[PDB]
């Protein structure tokens, strides 16, 4: 269906097809060399060049090799450098280049390619949308917003652009404004809109404004396979792991860790209190837009399975104690952190990103009244020197209505049913 | 930008090829 052959490539269509035949039959090495031969004999042929690039792409998959893929990425660029490239081929080649650059994590590279694509095909909305995603992937939400604003100024009902514009609005705490975009975008059914991130954030935006319909969106998102359940809405999962909002120490099997935290809780407390008194800047304000009101800060010792060595200078005995416990210090999808919350705080219902961790809370300074935590349909309280354990992939909510501060220690562990193999392999979060 | 307690970033994992 796409027109990939310029005047000269039609005259060599038989050689080009012979080479492509080798690739589709999976004889990648013979195909690479066939297209190399063609490139040598016709160094200006765009189709030969693209064939070389595609073989390199398949070869990188075969060998699971980033270096080979970097080669393909340059060859996709060479296609675009050549004279007289058909438009369909130019677009395919540079689109694939950008997609593979992102796969390698070369987000700035991809962004340049996507900027080139939009300059070349100024009327192609899909490419402007793809450019916005490039900006989102490097964290440049300001530029992404400008991109989707442009798309929407010309195609107001582009559903991809709507859900992404809503995502950005929601991330900027423009909660009410984001709802119609997220909802209309999802309802559009356009390609790219049936994504759990948009169900997640529409339901959450609705919860925050007191809209009764949030859970209809959670229910639909579960029906469409994005959520394990209405209550458990994490999006980076291993399917099959036991799903329970509240866990006992014995259920987790990490009984030695719980015993050490409870037997040694006062030293953990005291180092936190010392940091609060003498190094308060190690406590950093929560910054994921999870508070309705109030004050909540965290002092993080491990994140993504990596010890923060300066932070551990502030809690050296605690860090020494925890090092005996690789189920938490090597939990590359969780953290180890102190968490202080003050009266007048309400943490919004929310879900963590992954079902691969369980969250332990050790009480350190717990006022006698006013502090509680809900996970799914059950609310509990903390106790000094005692551990609670919940699955924070379930929706949870916290209130602090005491008359003094409340300090806990948070210790994430790998979900117990994850094998050593998965624990070594899952990408960090 | 990391997803520590929530899911507020467009993507929570890092791209590092194969
Ligand atoms: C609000 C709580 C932290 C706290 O109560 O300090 C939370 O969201 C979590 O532990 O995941
Ligand atoms: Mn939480």
């Amino acid at each position: 269906k796409p027109k990939l052959l310029n005047k000269f490539d039609k005259t060599i269509k038989a050689e080009l097809d012979a080479a492509e035949k080798l690739r589709k039959r999976g004889k990648i090495e013979e195909a690479v060399n066939a297209f190399k031969e063609l490139v040598r004999k016709y160094p200006q042929s765009p189709r030969a060049r693209y064939g070389k690039a595609q073989c390199e792409d398949d070869l990188a998959e075969k060998r699971r090799s980033n270096e080979v893929l970097r080669g393909a990425i340059e060859t996709y660029q060479e296609v675009a450098s050549l004279p007289d490239v058909p438009a369909d081929l130019l677009k395919l080649s540079l689109k694939r280049r950008s997609d593979r650059q992102q796969f390698l994590g070369h987000m700035r590279g991809s962004l340049l390619t996507l900027q080139r694509l939009v300059q070349l095909f100024p009327n192609d909305t899909s490419l402007k949308n793809d450019l916005g995603v490039g900006y989102l992937l490097i964290g440049d939400n300001d530029n992404a917003k400008k991109v989707y604003e442009e798309v929407l100024s010309v195609t107001p009902n582009d559903g991809f652009a709507k859900v992404h514009y809503g995502f950005i609005l929601k991330a900027q705490n423009k909660i009410a404004e984001s709802i119609p975009y997220l909802k209309e975008g999802i309802e559009s059914g356009d390609p790219g809109t049936d994504d759990g991130r948009f169900y997640f954030h529409l339901g959450d935006a609705m919860q925050r404004v007191g809209n009764k319909e949030a859970y209809k969106w959670y229910e639909l998102g579960h029906k469409r396979g994005h959520f394990a359940s209405v209550w458990q809405r994490s999006l980076y999962n291993v399917n099959g792991l036991k799903a329970q909002p509240w866990w006992t120490p014995k259920e987790t099997g990490y009984t030695e860790l719980v015993k050490s935290l409870e037997r040694n809780w006062k030293l953990i407390r005291d180092e936190g209190l010392a940091v609060m008194d003498k190094a308060k800047g190690l406590f950093l304000p929560e910054d994921e837009n999870l508070r309705e009101k109030g004050d909540w800060s965290q002092f993080t010792l491990w994140q993504q399975g990596r010890r923060n060595e300066n932070a551990c200078k502030g809690a050296p005995k605690t860090c020494t104690l925890l090092e005996k416990f690789p189920e938490t210090t090597g939990c590359r999808r969780g953290q180890i952190k102190y968490s202080i919350m003050h009266p007048g705080t309400h943490v919004w219902p929310h879900t963590g990103p992954t079902n691969c961790r369980l969250r332990m809370h050790l009480g350190l300074v717990i006022p006698k009244e006013g502090c509680k935590i809900r996970c799914a349909n059950e609310t509990k309280t903390w106790e000094e020197g005692k551990v609670l354990i919940f699955d924070d992939s379930f929706e949870h909510e916290v209130w602090q209505d005491a008359s003094s501060f409340r300090l806990i220690f948070i210790v994430d562990v790998w979900h117990p049913e994850l094998t050593p193999q998965q624990r070594r392999s899952l990408p960090a979060i | 930008g990391k997803c520590k307690d929530g899911l507020g970033e467009y993507t929570c994992t890092s791209l590092e090829g194969f």
